[PDB]
């Protein structure tokens, strides 16, 4: 970088005390934060295992203090295994890691499930000969639990030397006292739209005739 | 002394990478298996040249894709307290995904998404497909030879509305400026002198004594988490203005793509074939 | 019968295998058990959601137990520890501290309960289209062609059983988009061209049951001139035979 008889400090972005020259002499430097990063452990099970891997994030494994460094960061404690297999424990990038067989953590490339072809012909149809009825499930949720807070109380507690202090602010209990109860009354709203779509309450008769099919 | 505040923030974020993660995961891994077109290509007049996969090619992304790749500081945002997390489902990935889903739609029909993948020939599809919008076969392959030109000059002009017009990927563009204008937005506020008497703690640490330098650090941390906590919110609802938008394109991937929709102006304008 | 009939099979189909289809659906409800007896990450969506609102409780509780910069954390402390001029200075950094902790323990619910209130009106829409009814948006009431649900209750959602259709053993054969008998083009009134190699045959969609080209299934249009793929084959016709019988 060039500066000017008569510059230091290059801000250089915003407000970072970036590249400086320097007293005793003049040498225009440059500055930049030693390197930075969050760790995260990968273990298994506590139970399955003990041994866990460490992820440093965003680091060259150079600077760490056998590893493998990924495009996220320099894993630490896992094995390099060519073989692809399903996402066990995500890390990023393509990595996924597992605990398979002694027996200790290993890391790969994801496989986006496995590969065929089709035999595709300008003259050729494929009809099926057979079914399976099959039985699936969703499961979705509804409603929270109705709760409610009163402020008065959670803030000051009972001190009238307090709620005196309290009043000053005006309106804030009223503003969260209404948000809550809203959020209630939407809560009985939910579970009376999902099943209340019947208008009137039928019962099965006490014979049961429907050709074979048991709903014990 | 501040209590967990940190905690709540650092929690809110990962949750938010989290859904990103499943979001690009709900899309496009809808299929089990990964498919591919046969060498040979006999569609029936049907020039698909241009959305397969080319091979030769560094990447598998074919002609519309690196179209749309080219058609849309980064590392002084880093240095203060930030960092970006890499997709879990990298382009390479993303950009085969896609592939099996052309290659299963143009030899196995729908019957891919129900159950094991069908073999059928192009020119006899179409046929049951104009069947679902009220009009005969007959209409096909009385008019196959003109039916396909007029498709295959279709997907010419769709790359003049790319090639040279920028303001078509006008919603994805619209969504990184957002993003990006949050940090810049974020990383200013750390030049405030919130009502303190300097801006850096650095200066102020070394200006003053012990016993004076916390009433004017407390006017900065008050300062500064109010900025933070303002820029999560934001997050926290943009992020769910765009589950809503996953959530609508899982939707059109599962009616749209694997078979027929009837739904008006649901997969297109006018009546939907493919 | 007639909910067969709206996934493209015939109803045939049905009462020649009712004997059968019933036992693959009775064994099916004795698998769901188990996937529901030993293991329980099947029920991770709700027992999520638990978890979430009582962990905002706990870290709503214990704010009550910080600083905040005052000089103690109990108001009760604090007033029998000074006099009134001086308490009011202590007290508001106290307050200050706890609206802030309650604005962002609302802020959450406000947020966290319009995440539900998209998934009731999801649910309201499958309980009135795959329980109320046959849907056909394809992988919205199941995986592969819809058949019916079953709604079940559970603390704090609900679960479905989606019955679903799906193929089996699948046999390539050659077709044809067309047959030509005299000039004349025939298509399938509904169903697809089929042949094993020795004769021709044309049968529904989704369940191979071959049948004789009539010219009942049958429908002309113009001569066997401009399509491509056209094979040479005869038409049976079944108004001729009976003429003869005299
Ligand atoms: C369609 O599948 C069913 C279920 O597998 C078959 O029914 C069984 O067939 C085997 C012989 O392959 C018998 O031993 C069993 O007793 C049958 N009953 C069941 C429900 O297990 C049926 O035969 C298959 N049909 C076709 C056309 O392949
Ligand atoms: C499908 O269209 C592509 C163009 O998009 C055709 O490819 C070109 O063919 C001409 C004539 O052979 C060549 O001169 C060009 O170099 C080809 N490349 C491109 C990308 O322009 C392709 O032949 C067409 N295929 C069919 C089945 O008609
Ligand atoms: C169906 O049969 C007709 C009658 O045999 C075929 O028409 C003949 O076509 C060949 C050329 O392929 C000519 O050399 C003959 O003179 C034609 N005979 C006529 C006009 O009666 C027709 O090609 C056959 N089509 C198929 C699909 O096999
Ligand atoms: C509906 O299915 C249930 C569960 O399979 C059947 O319950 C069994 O009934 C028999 C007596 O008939 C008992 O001996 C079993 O212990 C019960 N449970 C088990 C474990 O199978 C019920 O009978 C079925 N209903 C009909 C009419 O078949
Ligand atoms: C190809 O198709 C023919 C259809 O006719 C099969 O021949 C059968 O024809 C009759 C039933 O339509 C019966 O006589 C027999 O089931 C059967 N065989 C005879 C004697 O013609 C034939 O099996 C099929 N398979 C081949 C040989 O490709
Ligand atoms: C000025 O600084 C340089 C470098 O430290 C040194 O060599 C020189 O003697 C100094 N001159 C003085 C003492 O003014
Ligand atoms: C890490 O540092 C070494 C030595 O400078 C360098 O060769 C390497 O490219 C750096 N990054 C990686 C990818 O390891
Ligand atoms: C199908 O096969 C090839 C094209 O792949 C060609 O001979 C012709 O189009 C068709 N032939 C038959 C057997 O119908
Ligand atoms: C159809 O052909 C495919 C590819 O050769 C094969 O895998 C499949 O088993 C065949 N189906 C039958 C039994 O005709
Ligand atoms: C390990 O497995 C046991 C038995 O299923 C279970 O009780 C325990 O919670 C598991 N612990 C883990 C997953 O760390
Ligand atoms: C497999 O071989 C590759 C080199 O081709 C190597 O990078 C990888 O670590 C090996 N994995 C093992 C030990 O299975």
């Amino acid at each position: 970088k060039k500066f000017l008889p008569f510059q230091q400090f290059g801000r250089d972005i915003d407000d970072t005390t970036d590249a400086v020259r320097d007293p005793q002499t003049l040498e225009i430097l440059d500055i930049t934060p030693c390197s930075f990063g969050g760790v995260s452990v990968i273990t298994p099970g506590t139970n399955t295992s003990n041994q866990v891997a460490v992820l440093y994030q965003g680091v060259n494994c150079t600077e760490v203090p056998n590893v493998f460094q990924t495009r996220a960061g320099c894993l630490i404690g896992a094995e390099h295994v060519n073989n692809s297999y399903e996402c066990d424990i995500p890390i990023g990038a393509g990595i996924c890691a597992s605990y398979q067989t002694s027996q200790s953590i290993i890391a790969y490339t994801m496989s986006l499930g496995a590969e065929n072809s089709v035999a595709y012909s300008n003259n050729s149809i494929a009809i099926p000969i057979n079914f399976t009825i099959s039985v699936t499930t969703e499961i979705l949720p509804v409603s929270m639990t109705k709760t409610s807070v009163d402020c008065t109380m959670y803030i000051c507690g009972d001190s009238t030397e307090c709620s005196n202090l309290l009043l000053q602010y005006g309106s804030f209990c009223t503003q969260l006292n209404r948000a809550l109860t809203g959020i209630a009354v939407e809560q009985d709203k939910n579970t009376q739209e999902v099943f209340a779509q019947v208008k009137q309450i039928y019962k099965t008769p006490p014979i049961k005739d429907f050709g074979g099919f048991n709903f014990s | 002394q501040y209590g967990s505040f940190c905690t709540q923030l650092n929690r809110a974020l990962t949750g938010i990478a989290v859904e990103q993660d499943k979001n690009t995961q709900e899309v496009f891994a809808q299929v089990k298996q990964i498919y591919k077109t046969p060498p040979i290509k006999d569609f029936g007049g049907f020039n698909f040249s241009q959305i397969l996969p080319d091979p030769s090619k560094p990447s598998k992304r074919s002609f519309i894709e690196d179209l749309l790749f080219n058609k849309v500081l980064i590392c002084a945002q880093k240095f203060n307290g930030l960092n970006v997390l890499p997709p879990l489902l990298t382009d390479e990935m993303i950009a085969q995904y896609t592939s099996a889903l052309l290659a299963g739609t143009i030899t196995s029909g729908w019957t891919f998404g129900a159950g094991a993948a069908l073999q059928i020939p192009f020119a006899m599809q179409m046929a049951y497909r104009f069947n679902g919008i009220g009009v005969t076969q007959n209409v096909l392959y009385e008019n196959q030879k003109l039916i396909a030109n007029q498709f295959n000059s279709a997907i010419g002009k769709i790359q003049d509305s790319l090639s040279s017009t920028a303001s078509a990927l006008g919603k994805l563009q619209d969504v990184v400026n957002q993003n990006a204008q949050a940090l810049n937005t974020l990383v200013k506020q750390l030049s405030s002198n919130f009502g303190a008497i300097s801006s850096v703690l650095n200066d102020i640490l070394a200006r003053l004594d012990k016993v004076e330098a916390e009433v004017q650090i407390d006017r900065l941390i008050t300062g500064r988490l109010q900025s933070l906590q303002t820029y999560v919110t934001q997050q926290l609802i943009r992020a769910a203005e765009i589950r809503a938008s996953a959530n609508l394109a899982a939707t059109k991937m599962s009616e749209c793509v694997l078979g027929q929709s009837k739904r008006v102006d649901f997969c297109g304008k006018g009546y939907h074939l493919m | 019968a007639y909910r067969f009939n709206g996934i493209g099979v015939t109803q045939n189909v049905l009462y020649e295998n009712q004997k059968l289809i019933a036992n693959q659906f009775n064994s099916a409800i004795g698998k769901i058990q188990d996937s529901l007896s030993s293991t329980a990450s099947a029920l991770g969506k709700l027992q999520d959601v638990v978890n979430q609102n009582a962990q905002a409780l706990n870290t709503l509780v214990k704010q009550l137990s910080s600083n905040f910069g005052a000089i103690s954390s109990v108001l009760n402390d604090i007033l029998a520890r000074l006099d009134k001029v001086e308490a009011e200075v202590q007290i508001d950094r106290l307050i200050t501290g706890r609206l802030q902790s309650l604005q962002t323990y609302v802020t959450q619910q406000l947020i966290r309960a319009a995440e539900i209130r998209a998934s009731a009106n999801l649910a309201a829409t499958k309980m009135s289209e795959c329980v109320l009814g046959q849907s056909k948006r394809v992988d919205f009431c199941g995986k592969g062609y819809h058949l019916m649900s079953f709604p079940q209750s559970a603390p704090h959602g609900v679960v479905f059983l989606h019955v679903t259709y799906v193929p089996a053993q699948e046999k390539n054969f050659t077709t044809a988009p067309a047959i030509c008998h005299d000039g004349k083009a025939h298509f399938p009134r509904e169903g697809v061209f089929v042949s094993n190699g020795t004769h021709w045959f044309v049968t529904q969609r989704n369940f191979y049951e071959p049948q004789i080209i009539t010219t009942h299934n049958t429908f002309v249009s113009g001569n066997c001139d401009v399509v491509i793929g056209i094979v040479n084959n005869t038409v049976y016709d079944p108004l001729q035979p009976e003429l003869d019988s005299f």
